[PDB]
C-alpha cells in the first residue's frame, strides 16, 4: 500500500513459519477425512542447518523491528520514558529465552 | 516460575512493566497447555472466538 | 580555606587516579552542554546487540545513586590533611603496588573467566548456514548444477550482519541489462559472492557467469523464479530444487573472525547438529574441567562480581559505536580504535598462534584411530594381519 | 674469509620459499600472483637522501647477532619495540679503514676474525656495513624515515608492469594470487629465513656492470621480499573463495595505512618496527637505483 | 588566477582533514576543485557550511562520469593536498628562498583539473529573476510532465492588479 509501508512491515511478521504437509500415511490407510485434497499445515518446519534454527532465529527478527518500534514511539512522561528503556531490555532477553 | 531477568522485578522504574507482562501472563496449567496444543491441529467446530 | 589543599592536593590525586590501569573510558570531555558518552555495544550477527552502557538496573550494592547532599558533610565537618592547621602532617603516597597488582589481578580474573567460552564459540565461527535453493540448467549436472537461489528476507538476516561489519560496500544489484563486467567488479569489491537482485530477465551472459561462478543471488519472493532468468534452452523449471544449506563459512573466507582453517572446516562435520543449550552446556564442561583456584583475591571479585551465567549470545561479537537510536554504525577507521576492528575471538594474540598448531595437530592421520565402518562376511582368521 | 665474482651468485646464498609442494625461487612464486586495479593512483615521489651522521658503534664487548636482526624486525613475525637496545648502529663498527671486527657469514658481527668461521670480504662489508649503520638511527627523532610516502615506492616496484614504473603513476592494484591455508604468514616465516645479508652486501658494492648486471637479475628475488612486507602494512588482507580454491587477496598494494594491531593472516607492525621497515626501505631504495 | 600579487599567509589556504569522518571527507573533496565562478557578492555566513555542504552532494551528483570518479577520489585519499600546477611552481620559490620552510609533506599536483562547471552561487538576499532562452542545446528527448507544489502564501500570496 503506497504509503504506510511501516505498518505494512509490523504486519508481515505474523506470517508463519512452517511448510504444508500432504497427509500421506493417513491418505494411505484411507480414513475419513473432509477436503478431497488433505495437505495440512505444520507450524514450523525441522532444523535443517548444524545450528542456526531457521525458525527461533526468525522470532529474533522479530524483537527488533519490534524493539525498534519501541523506539519511534516516543511519550510525555517520566513513568512512560523509563519502562519504555526497560521493556527494550526484557524485550531482548526474552528473545534469547526463546532461541 | 521464572519470569523477566529477576533483576527486573527488583527495579523501581521497570516495575510498571514488570507489571503488565505480570498480569498478561498465567500460570502454567498443566492442562491447558496440552489443549491448547490440541486445538492446532484437530477439526474446527464452533468458530474459535 | 577547604579549597586550598583540597584543590592542590586533592586534586593530584585524580592527576592520577586519572590513569590507573582499567579505568579507562572518557568520562566527561569538560562541556556540560553538550558531552555525550561513547556508546559501545557488543554486536553480534547471531543475537541481539547488548549495548555496554546500559540502563541494566542491576545497581551494584547500593552505588549507582549519586547522593549530592554529600558535600554538607566535606565543606564543613570535614579535616582535611594539608589543611591541617599549624601542624605538620607530612603527607602520604600509596605504594603504587598493592593498587597496581590488585588491579591487574582482577583484570587477569576476567580474562580466564572468559577462556573456554570465547574458544568454543569461536571454533564454531563458520558455521550458520542459511538455506539457498539452487536451480539445475543445461541439464546433465548433479544438484550444484548452475544458478544460486536464498530468499531475500533470509539474505537478510543471515549474510548480510558479516557485510556491514567486515565493511566493503553494499552488494552490487544484478538486474536486466547486467553482465559480468559489472558483477565481477563488484562480488570483487566486496568478496563475498552475493548480488542482490530486482527487475526480472537476466540475459544470458549474466546467468552464464553466475553459475560458472557460483555467486548467490539473493532472491526476493519465489512466484515464478525461473520467470526471471531468460531461460534459453530451457532446461531449468520451477522444480529442480537442490534445498541446500550453506555454512557461512564457506562464503566469507576473512580469517580475522570465521575460523575457516580447512582442519575446522572437517570437526564441524563430525559434530552432532548442536543447539544452543549444548553450545552452551560445553562452555559449563569445557569450563568446569580447567580446574584454576585462582588466587585467595582473584576469587572475592567472582564471588562478588556474581557471575551468575553470562548470557549474551556472542556467536560473533564485534565491538562496535553505536549511534544513539539503534543502527549500530560500521567501523570508520578514523574513529574508533583499531585493537577493535576485528577482535580474533577475544583469545590472546599469543595463544592463538599455538592455535594454529593445534588444528594441526587434530588432523595429523597418526591420530585418527576412530575408524567409521565394518565390513560383515566370512572368511578364516588365518595369518591375522590387522591391516 | 673468502672473494665474491657476483656474491649473490653463489651456492649457499639461494633464496626459494616453497609453495604448495617443493621450494621454488621466488622470481617464479611471484608469476603466480596477479593484480586488480582500483580506480585510485599513487604518484611516486623522491626518497629523501638519507641522513649522512651514521651512529656511535658504542661499546659493547660481544659479537651481536645481525642478519637475524634486521630481517626478524623487517619480515618478522611479533618482533615488538625494535628500537630500544637495537643494535643496527653496532654494524657501523665494520664500516671503517682498517677495522678488525668480521661481519661473520651467519649473521653475526664479531671482533677480529676467529678459529674456523668464514666471513663476507671485508673489502665489500666496508661499503654496505657504510651505508646501512643508518639503519641503526631510525627512532632519533631527528633522523627517523620517510616511512607512510616512502611506500609509494615499495609498491610500484613489487607490482606496476615494466609500463606504469616508467611514468611514476599507477593505480593502487589489489593483490591477489592463489593461497594454501595460512600461505602469506608462512611465506614470511620462510624469508625471515633468507641471509638477505649476503644480498644487501652485494647490492651495493658492485660497481657498474656487475652491479645493473645482477641488479636485473635479482629483482625477482627482492620484489618478493618487498611483497611479504608490504602486506605487512596493508589495509584488509581477505580470503577469497572461489569454485575449489581460494584467491587470496591484498587489498592494495603500496598504500602503507599505519596498521598496528595484531592482524593474523600476516605480520603485525609495531609502530617502532613500523618506523624501522621505514627506515630500512629508504636506504636500499635510495641505493638500489644507481 | 587572475594573476594579482597576493600577499597570503600561505598559497593553498585550504585545510586537511586529518582524521575528518565523511562530511568533513566530502567537504574538503569539493575544496580542491575550486569548483566557482569570481562571485563579487558576498556569501551570509552562519549558514555558510550548510551552503557549502550542500553544493558538493550536488555536484559529485550531477558530477560528470570522469571527473565524478576524479572526485571520487581524493574523497578517500584525504590526508594529501591537491594543489594545481601553478600553485605548487609557487610553494617552490618559497621552498628555494630557504629550505627550512617546513611546509606540507604529503600532497599531489593535479592537472589543470578535468574541464568544469562554474557553478554561480552567492548567498545574498534578492530572488532570481531568470528570462529563458528559447533555444539552447540540449536537444530535450521528452521528459515527464512537472508537478510544482502548492505555494503556501506567507511565502508568495498572489493578487488582482499591481
Amino acid at each position: 500500500l503506497a504509503g504506510a509501508n511501516t505498518i505494512i512491515a509490523i504486519m508481515r511478521l505474523f506470517t508463519p513459519q512452517g511448510f504444508l504437509r500432504t497427509d500421506d500415511l493417513a491418505i494411505a490407510a484411507n480414513f475419513p477425512r473432509a477436503s478431497r485434497n488433505p495437505q495440512t499445515y505444520i507450524p514450523y518446519t525441522n532444523q535443517r542447518g548444524t545450528v542456526t534454527n531457521e525458525f527461533a532465529s526468525r522470532f529474533r527478527t522479530i524483537v527488533a523491528t519490534l524493539a525498534n518500534v519501541v523506539n519511534e514511539r516516543a511519550v510525555q512522561d517520566d513513568m512512560q520514558k523509563a519502562t519504555r528503556s526497560c521493556t527494550k531490555q526484557w524485550l531482548r532477553h526474552l528473545e534469547t529465552q526463546f532461541d | 516460575k521464572r519470569y523477566f531477568p529477576e533483576n527486573l522485578e527488583q527495579n523501581q522504574s521497570a516495575a510498571r512493566l514488570v507489571s503488565a507482562v505480570k498480569a498478561r501472563a498465567s500460570e502454567a496449567d498443566i492442562s491447558s497447555i496440552h489443549l491448547a496444543i490440541a486445538r492446532e491441529v484437530s477439526p474446527m467446530f464452533n468458530v474459535h472466538e | 580555606n577547604i579549597a586550598v589543599a583540597h584543590t592542590d592536593h586533592l586534586s593530584v590525586v585524580y592527576a592520577t587516579m586519572s590513569n590507573f590501569m582499567l579505568n579507562f573510558t572518557n568520562n566527561f570531555s569538560g562541556n556540560h552542554a553538550t558531552f555525550k558518552p561513547d556508546q559501545y555495544v557488543i554486536t553480534s550477527p547471531e543475537g541481539s546487540y547488548k549495548p555496554i552502557i546500559e540502563r541494566q538496573g542491576e545497581t551494584v550494592d547500593g552505588l549507582t545513586i549519586i547522593d549530592t547532599s554529600i558535600v554538607w558533610p566535606i565543606l564543613c565537618q570535614c579535616t582535611y590533611p594539608l589543611v591541617r592547621q599549624s601542624i605538620m602532617e607530612e603527607i602520604v603516597y600509596p605504594d603504587p603496588s598493592t593498587t597496581l597488582s590488585q588491579s591487574l589481578s582482577v583484570a587477569q580474573v576476567l580474562s580466564k573467566l572468559t577462556l573456554p567460552d570465547a574458544f568454543i564459540n569461536m571454533i564454531l565461527s563458520g558455521g550458520d548456514s542459511v538455506v539457498m535453493r539452487t536451480y539445475q540448467t543445461e541439464a546433465d549436472d548433479d544438484l550444484d548444477e548452475g544458478i544460486r537461489m536464498t530468499t531475500y528476507d533470509q539474505y537478510l538476516s543471515h549474510i548480510r550482519e558479516r557485510l556491514h561489519i567486515t565493511n566493503v560496500p553494499d552488494p552490487i544489484y544484478i538486474t536486466g541489462a547486467s553482465t559480468p563486467d559489472q558483477i565481477a567488479a563488484s562480488v570483487q569489491a566486496t568478496h563475498v559472492a552475493v548480488v542482490l537482485y530486482q527487475s526480472g530477465v537476466i540475459n544470458g551472459p549474466a546467468s552464464t557467469y553466475l553459475r560458472e561462478n557460483e555467486v548467490l543471488v539473493v532472491m526476493p519472493d519465489y512466484y515464478d523464479v525461473v520467470s526471471r532468468f531468460a531461460n534459453a534452452n530451457l532446461q531449468m523449471n520451477n522444480n529442480r530444487y537442490h534445498e541446500s544449506v550453506l555454512e557461512i563459512a564457506d562464503i566469507f573466507d576473512q580469517a580475522d573472525f570465521i575460523q575457516t582453517s580447512d582442519a575446522v572446516r572437517q570437526l564441524r562435520a563430525l559434530m552432532p547438529t548442536l543447539s544452543t543449550s549444548q553450545i552452551r552446556h560445553a562452555i559449563e564442561r569445557i569450563a568446569q574441567i580447567t580446574d584454576v583456584d585462582s588466587t585467595d583475591y582473584g576469587k572475592l571479585t567472582l564471588r562478588f562480581l556474581g557471575t551468575l551465567t553470562r548470557s549474551l549470545k556472542m556467536q560473533n561479537a564485534q565491538i562496535r559505536r553505536i549511534r544513539p537510536d539503534g543502527t549500530v554504525l560500521r567501523y570508520d577507521d578514523q574513529i574508533d580504535i583499531e585493537a577493535f576492528r576485528w577482535s580474533r575471538y577475544f583469545l590472546d594474540e599469543l595463544q592463538l598462534r599455538r592455535l594454529s598448531v593445534g588444528l594441526r595437530l587434530i588432523t595429523n592421520p597418526r591420530i585418527a584411530r576412530r575408524f567409521n565402518g565394518v565390513r560383515i562376511m566370512y572368511l578364516t582368521d588365518d595369518d591375522p594381519d590387522p591391516d | 674469509q673468502q672473494p665474491t665474482g657476483g656474491y649473490t651468485t653463489l651456492e649457499q646464498f639461494a633464496f626459494t620459499i616453497r609453495n604448495d609442494g617443493t621450494n621454488a625461487t621466488p622470481t617464479q612464486f611471484l608469476q603466480l600472483l596477479s593484480w586488480e586495479a582500483t580506480e585510485n593512483e599513487l604518484v611516486k615521489k623522491t626518497i629523501p637522501t638519507p641522513e649522512t651522521h651514521l651512529p656511535s658503534a658504542r661499546n659493547v664487548p660481544g659479537n651481536v647477532y645481525i642478519e637475524d636482526a634486521i630481517t626478524q624486525a623487517l619480515f618478522g613475525i611479533s618482533a615488538q619495540n625494535v628500537n630500544a637496545h637495537g643494535y643496527f648502529s653496532r654494524l657501523s663498527a665494520l664500516a671503517l679503514p682498517n677495522t678488525s671486527a668480521r661481519l661473520g657469514l651467519d649473521g653475526v658481527i664479531y671482533n677480529s676474525e676467529t678459529i674456523n668461521i668464514p666471513f663476507y670480504d671485508p673489502a665489500a662489508v666496508a661499503n654496505f656495513a657504510a651505508t646501512y649503520a643508518k639503519l641503526g638511527n631510525a627512532s632519533t627523532p631527528r633522523y627517523r624515515a620517510d616511512m607512510i610516502d616512502i611506500y609509494a615506492h615499495v609498491g610500484l616496484e613489487l607490482a606496476g608492469t615494466d609500463a606504469e614504473r616508467a611514468a611514476g603513476v599507477m593505480p593502487v592494484k589489489r593483490a591477489k594470487f592463489d593461497s594454501w591455508e595460512g600461505s602469506l604468514i608462512s611465506l614470511s616465516r620462510d624469508v625471515v629465513n633468507w641471509k638477505i645479508l649476503a644480498f644487501l652486501i652485494d647490492l651495493c658494492s658492485l660497481e657498474g656492470e656487475a652491479l645493473r648486471a645482477f641488479k636485473t637479475r635479482n629483482r625477482d628475488v627482492f620484489r618478493m621480499m618487498l611483497f611479504i612486507m608490504s602486506t605487512a602494512v596493508a589495509a584488509n588482507v581477505v580470503n577469497r573463495k572461489v569454485t575449489k580454491r581460494v584467491d587470496r587477496v591484498l587489498e592494495y598494494i603500496g598504500v602503507n595505512s599505519m596498521r598496528t594491531a595484531g592482524r593474523t593472516a600476516t605480520i603485525t607492525y609495531d609502530l617502532s618496527r613500523h618506523e624501522f621497515a621505514a627506515k630500512f626501505l629508504q636506504l636500499t631504495f635510495t641505493r638500489w637505483n644507481a | 588566477d587572475k594573476g594579482a600579487l597576493v600577499e597570503a599567509d600561505r598559497v593553498i589556504q585550504r585545510l586537511i582533514p586529518l582524521s575528518s569522518s565523511t562530511y568533513v571527507q566530502r567537504l574538503a573533496a569539493i575544496g580542491a576543485l575550486y569548483p566557482n565562478e569570481f562571485t563579487e557578492n558576498v556569501l551570509d555566513l552562519s549558514r555558510l557550511s550548510t551552503a557549502l555542504l550542500q553544493l558538493s552532494d550536488t555536484y559529485y551528483q550531477h558530477a560528470n562520469d570522469q571527473l565524478r570518479r576524479l572526485y571520487r577520489r581524493m574523497y578517500n585519499d584525504s590526508r594529501t593536498l591537491y594543489m594545481t600546477q601553478r600553485h605548487q611552481e609557487l610553494l617552490l620559490a618559497q621552498i628555494t628562498a630557504d629550505p627550512n620552510i617546513l611546509l606540507y609533506p604529503y600532497t599531489y599536483i593535479f592537472t589543470t583539473i578535468p574541464t568544469s562547471m562554474n557553478y554561480i552561487s552567492n548567498t545574498g538576499q534578492g530572488r532570481i529573476k531568470h528570462s529563458l532562452t528559447v533555444t539552447g542545446a540540449t536537444e530535450h528527448d521528452t521528459v515527464a510532465d512537472i508537478v510544482l507544489g502548492q505555494t503556501g502564501e506567507d511565502v508568495i500570496t498572489i493578487s488582482m492588479v499591481e
